[PDB]
């Protein structure tokens, strides 16, 4: 009469499916997720510094539409864009906006140094109804809208070198009036120009006469461009009308900032990971949630779920 | 799996094995018994929190990216930014795809080869002493009281303690 | 007087050679083909929309070249643009011809609805010998080429509300004359002007007056643009000369149409995969006919061959 | 092969073999025979479809996208839009050579895997009754039938019933 | 009294690290490294033809700048810009200057035909202070400054075919003065403007008057476009005033030509893989040196070390020390 | 490894042995030695060898490409040309990353393969002369003077020969 020793392993009653090379569904005794595919719904405020623009948009805030006077101090990591920002300043577009948003978003700062530009023989202040200021017409806070003095508007021609070690960013614009009655009651000249250089690069605009949809009050339009300034170079403006012109120039840094279209409200929690259906965890390498993300982040598929198994194979009794 | 053991000549698992993932059950003399088996155990959760070790290596920051929505239809430029996006998704979905598809073949791999090594390491111990019934199994052709069994167990059995008794029972 | 029993496997006399990670080259019983190299050289016409260009280019049968009338209203998920297309109405340049394309290509429709503009005190309807239909001279067909009525050319100043709940694209031109004489002839002005604007954009465009060399008899030229307009939103046109009118919009979707170049013929056929070359079957999961595919493909790749072993190694007797 | 099977201790393949993968040949007092193994044969064939399957998952389909042959030099968003295309290629060019590199090894190891787990199956079947010759070839030491073999082929070996026999042959 | 045989394997004394699927560090006997970290420092002058940009740009040699005269009609595999380069003529800009010199340097050459273009009724071969030439005022060699004649700018109105087989690229300025004086003076009319065109394509550019900042004495600026004329097709250059006019055009070719930015010195040897940091070896498949390279190169990555395994697990037998 | 011989059931390696990768080390009547088996080491480097060879296969030329530094701000075109090359990077980082280690995986596991292929073959050689010890050791349970060595070890090992002096030693 002997023994019987029997050599086995464990199973439990309910075990996990994952894949493998050559079964799509294998059932394991245990299993771990590697796709992240929920989220609070929130934006933590730590530990990226978080702006949220509520009312209004990067390009407003740069501009200084009224509304957006209390970014004028403003910094951020990510600034946080909302589907409800309005403009409530004169008519403007901005060609290659995108570009703009990007660069100045990048930057991470709206901090404006003011420089005594000499605008000699135009008048300077300039203000519209459609972008009130307390109980008159305003403008946007870092533009200035220069017109005739008396019966001239003389050939402007000012220099600006950056005598600085950061990139300077001027931003400038360009006045496009309804009619020729307008262009010449403003600017004297029957056509404009704009004339923005730099050593090795320029942009030269010329003004469009013509009638447009009515916003907010008007049928004519500003465009907006921008110029950067390197250390050592020099900013020339030259201009016989239509100059919309720089108070100063914004500080240009690099680093870590960005922007992000989102409705999630903004929490007090910590989270790594932004993504804007909210804050999501990054304990797991993958994530479903957006494409869209920043900080330290699961990298976005498209499957819904992966199983890493973490156990053998399931054999129930 | 490779090895034939898990799912192969042991027929299933034990769910009342609950203090480890691989052991013994007996019986003898003195009635039946069941104890987990630590070290093969060890062997295969120490390569399992490894490989997941790996695979969670927080490796992924960045700021500042492409736009990947858009408000507006634009043409060129935006078909590259969307193209160049899609591109960067499908190739990571792959990766994860093949991952996690080669991780896990090799996790029920790595699972039966330890079955099967506690197996011939036991085999081993018993030397001429046992004979494999082929089914996880070794029939023991002497007495074996429960000190002869945490003997074997616990790896001090002297196999030529018992041969003569053993090689008797079995010729 | 005992007995053998031998264990073994199968083997073949004409095995094939595959790669591993350890052999570039090693012999197992059978294999089977990832790659997709060949085609049958024609493009299946299910279950995809097939519109065969034939002669003419999608921004062709968009502007109404009258040998493209036929694709009026015209829809399709693949527009097939051969290399014998030609045009032959009154020469022209897109400025970013590439992405007016890929935007009416993408948008699968050439559905165009009219629209009541009053174009007050012109000539509508100008023609050209070099844009014959029928045996007398004609015009694109969703185009209208406003000239001076009498002796004068006043200014132009309509608008076109969106009020459906679908954007509209407008096509549009400007007329680029080759001497002074025809731009007063035609538009009584010295110096026409054309402004499109919506609230959001506005695109004004001076004439250039010049030779351009010769085109089916002219040396003048049209400049096609485009806007699209949003529910909601407004067109407004404002010209004193030069201005290509648009008749109406057209209508925009969104969905999985393109636009292919291709040769290949078209055939009455299923395939899910197309490429330049013709249809490709979906079966493996790579091919190397050809970067450019439409459908359900096989991904690309540079190999030509790839051989995944569907059997055991192969040691023959 | 890493069980050292297949081109290893089992010298070569049969080619008279047709109906299935894996199996036996015998001698025995009434002369020689070959039959398929039918279970080790699915075994191996289950797990290559399996992965035949998976690899040919039809999973991408792509409508508009970025142009990819240009009539005209324009420089830089041409430059970038061959080298998003270029990039793309070549991982998914790499991609395809790991793939069928693994999966073939893979693949081969796996039917080096079933054909050693048949083997060491019929061993155990086998008990002290017979002895491995190391060539893939039990020696049986007892009279066995056609009767008997086709026992222990499909599954039915009473060991005990020859153990006698066989322990006196051999020893 | 009989005899034991023990199986074995080898272990080594200094066996090394590296990466398993479970390990992130696991001894085996011996491993090899895939990551080229390192450089001579030099660019090797085989097997590909390099072309040292010393003190030129690709644009200024291609513009004909003249310290720059020395790489006309240049060839390059890769064309290497280095930091000192500066421009010394009359100054310029070009709109898309990323694009032209991107189509240049993959052309491969700056293969110059000179054709006979005739410009009726205006003063040919202007040249500046700001473009010395040997002792006295010169001019971008490539380029052709033309002002009035007498009291007058007429209309230019000139063709060129192109009735060869290959592709024509032209390149070709506007002048922008800085006063009005400065504009009459040269051009008569008060307002320039250049078209220039070809069947399918046209480019009308209007001069701007105004000061840019001071170059070389000069706030005037020259603003540099391009156009490919195929063959079967036609050149048309249309102006009343501001004209840099070509001289004729450059052959365009296809090919493995580049360009790189690199202040690394050239020297004698061979190596088929350019980093900017200078050549490196290319029998390793990875390589952690510079993202920017040129030939047969190992593929970047971030990782400055990976290691193979080419041996066993390194066990060695444990010792009571 | 997943055979459970190397750094398993044998114990340790042998820095002693310097011509070979695997071997035998014996004990009998005329003393002790050592010698390497060449089969199952070439098995091993010409697998290695062959892997090494696939993974520095020469297989990219690449000429004129996109920039990568920039020495200007430029915003869209240069946030997609940066974003490119850095989505290219960290997919073929992550490609030699996941390459290293499968094949290093792969080369533990092979080796201790043919260390464990060579023990199976020993044991098989030696039919019922010889028990394994269960430490990679087989006692010989015969005389096996170092002719006899020397044909277990180049594989001309007759085992009837010596079985009923062998089977008589074992069994009591
Ligand atoms: C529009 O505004 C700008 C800014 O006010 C103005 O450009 C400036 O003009 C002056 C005079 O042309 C430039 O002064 C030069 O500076 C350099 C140093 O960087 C010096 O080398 C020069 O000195 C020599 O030449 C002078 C002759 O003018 C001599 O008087 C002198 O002794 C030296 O020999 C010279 O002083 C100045 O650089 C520019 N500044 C910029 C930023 O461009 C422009 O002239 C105005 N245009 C009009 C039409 O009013
Ligand atoms: C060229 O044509 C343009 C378009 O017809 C002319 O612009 C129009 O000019 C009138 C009078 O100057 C504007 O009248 C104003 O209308 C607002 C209403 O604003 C909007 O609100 C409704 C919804 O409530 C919306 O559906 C409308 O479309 C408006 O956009 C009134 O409340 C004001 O009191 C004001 O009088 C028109 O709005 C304006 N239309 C457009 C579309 O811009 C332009 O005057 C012509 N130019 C010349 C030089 O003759
Ligand atoms: C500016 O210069 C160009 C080139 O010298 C002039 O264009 C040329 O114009 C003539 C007509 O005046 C075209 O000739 C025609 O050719 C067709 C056949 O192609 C023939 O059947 C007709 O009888 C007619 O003669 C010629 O093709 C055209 N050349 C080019 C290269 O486009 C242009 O007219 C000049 N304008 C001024 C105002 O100086
Ligand atoms: C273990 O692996 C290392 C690799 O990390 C091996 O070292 C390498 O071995 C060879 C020498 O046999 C060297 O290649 C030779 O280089 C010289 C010039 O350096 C050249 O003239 C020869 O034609 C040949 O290419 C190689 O440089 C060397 N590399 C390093 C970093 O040491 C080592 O030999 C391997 N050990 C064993 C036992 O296999
Ligand atoms: C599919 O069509 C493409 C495009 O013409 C073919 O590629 C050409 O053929 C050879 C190389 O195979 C070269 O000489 C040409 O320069 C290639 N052109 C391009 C644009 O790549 C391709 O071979 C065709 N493939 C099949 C299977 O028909
Ligand atoms: C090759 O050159 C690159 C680029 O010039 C070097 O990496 C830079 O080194 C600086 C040191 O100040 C680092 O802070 C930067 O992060 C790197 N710059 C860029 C643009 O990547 C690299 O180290 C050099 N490598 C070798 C082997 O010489
Ligand atoms: C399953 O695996 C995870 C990760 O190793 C672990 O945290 C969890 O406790 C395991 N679950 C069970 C029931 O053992
Ligand atoms: C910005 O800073 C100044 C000076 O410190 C302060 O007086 C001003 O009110 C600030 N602006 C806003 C919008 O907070
Ligand atoms: C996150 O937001 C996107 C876009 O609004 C949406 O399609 C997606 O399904 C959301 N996912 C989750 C998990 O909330
Ligand atoms: C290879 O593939 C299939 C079996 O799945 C079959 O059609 C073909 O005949 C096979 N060839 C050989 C030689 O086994
Ligand atoms: C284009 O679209 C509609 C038909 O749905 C109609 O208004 C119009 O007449 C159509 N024209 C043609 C030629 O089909
Ligand atoms: C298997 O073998 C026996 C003996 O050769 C045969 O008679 C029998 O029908 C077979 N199957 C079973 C299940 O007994
Ligand atoms: C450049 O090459 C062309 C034609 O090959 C030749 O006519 C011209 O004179 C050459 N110039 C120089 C400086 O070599």
């Amino acid at each position: 009469p002997g023994a019987t020793l029997c050599l086995g392993h464990h199973a439990v009653p309910n075990g996990t499916l994952v894949k493998t090379i050559t079964d799509d569904q294998i059932e394991v005794t245990n299993a771990t997720e590697l796709v992240q595919s929920s989220s609070t719904g929130k934006i933590c405020n730590n530990p990226h510094r978080i702006l949220d623009g509520i009312d209004c948009t990067l390009i407003d805030a740069l501009l200084g539409d009224p509304h957006c006077d209390v970014f004028q101090n403003e910094t951020w990591d990510l600034f946080v864009e909302r589907s409800k920002a309005f403009s409530n300043c004169y008519p403007y577009d901005v060609p290659d906006y995108a570009s703009l948003r990007s660069l100045v978003a990048s930057s991470g700062t709206l901090e404006f140094i003011t420089e005594g530009f000499t605008w000699t023989g135009v008048t300077q202040n300039g203000g519209s109804n459609a972008c009130k200021r307390g109980p008159g017409s305003g403008f946007f806070s870092r533009l200035n809208w220069l017109t005739k003095s008396g019966s001239t508007y003389p050939v402007l021609n000012v220099t600006m070198p950056n005598n600085d070690n950061f990139d300077k960013l001027y931003i400038w614009g360009v006045h496009h009036p309804s009619t020729n009655q307008e262009q010449t009651s403003l600017y004297v000249q029957a056509s404009g120009r704009v004339t923005v250089s730099t050593r090795r690069s320029q942009q030269t605009i010329i003004p469009n006469i013509g009638s447009r949809p009515w916003v907010r009050g008007l049928s004519s339009r500003i465009s907006i461009y921008w110029t950067i300034v390197k250390p050592g170079d020099v900013l020339v403006i030259n201009s016989n009308g239509n100059l919309i012109a720089p108070r100063g120039y914004f500080k240009m840094r690099t680093g870590k900032s960005s922007i992000m279209r989102s409705d999630a409200p903004i929490d007090t929690c910590i989270s790594e990971c932004i993504t804007p259906n909210g804050s999501i965890p990054n304990d797991k390498p993958f994530q479903n949630v957006n494409k869209i993300t920043y900080g330290a982040c699961p990298k976005y598929v498209k499957q819904n779920t992966l199983k890493l198994a973490t156990g053998m194979r399931n054999v129930p009794e | 799996g490779l090895f034939g053991a898990i799912a192969g000549f042991i027929e299933n698992g034990w769910e009342g094995m609950i203090d480890g993932w691989y052991g013994f059950r007996h019986q003898n003399s003195e009635g039946t018994g069941q104890a987990a088996d630590l070290k093969s155990t060890q062997a295969a959760t120490d390569q399992i929190n490894g490989k997941l070790n790996r695979v969670i290596e927080k490796t992924n920051e960045k700021f500042h990216q492409i736009e990947k929505e858009f408000s507006e239809v634009e043409g060129r430029i935006q078909d590259l930014e969307k193209y160049v996006e899609d591109t960067k998704i499908d190739l990571w979905s792959y990766n994860a795809e093949l991952l996690v598809a080669l991780e896990n073949q090799h996790t029920i791999d790595l699972t039966d080869s330890e079955m099967n090594k506690l197996f011939e390491k036991t085999g081993r111990q018993l030397r001429e002493n046992a004979e494999d019934m082929g089914n996880g199994c070794f029939k023991i052709y002497h007495k074996c009281d429960n000190a002869c069994i945490e003997s074997i167990r616990n790896g001090t059995y002297d196999h030529d303690v018992y041969r003569d008794e053993a090689l008797n029972n079995r010729f």
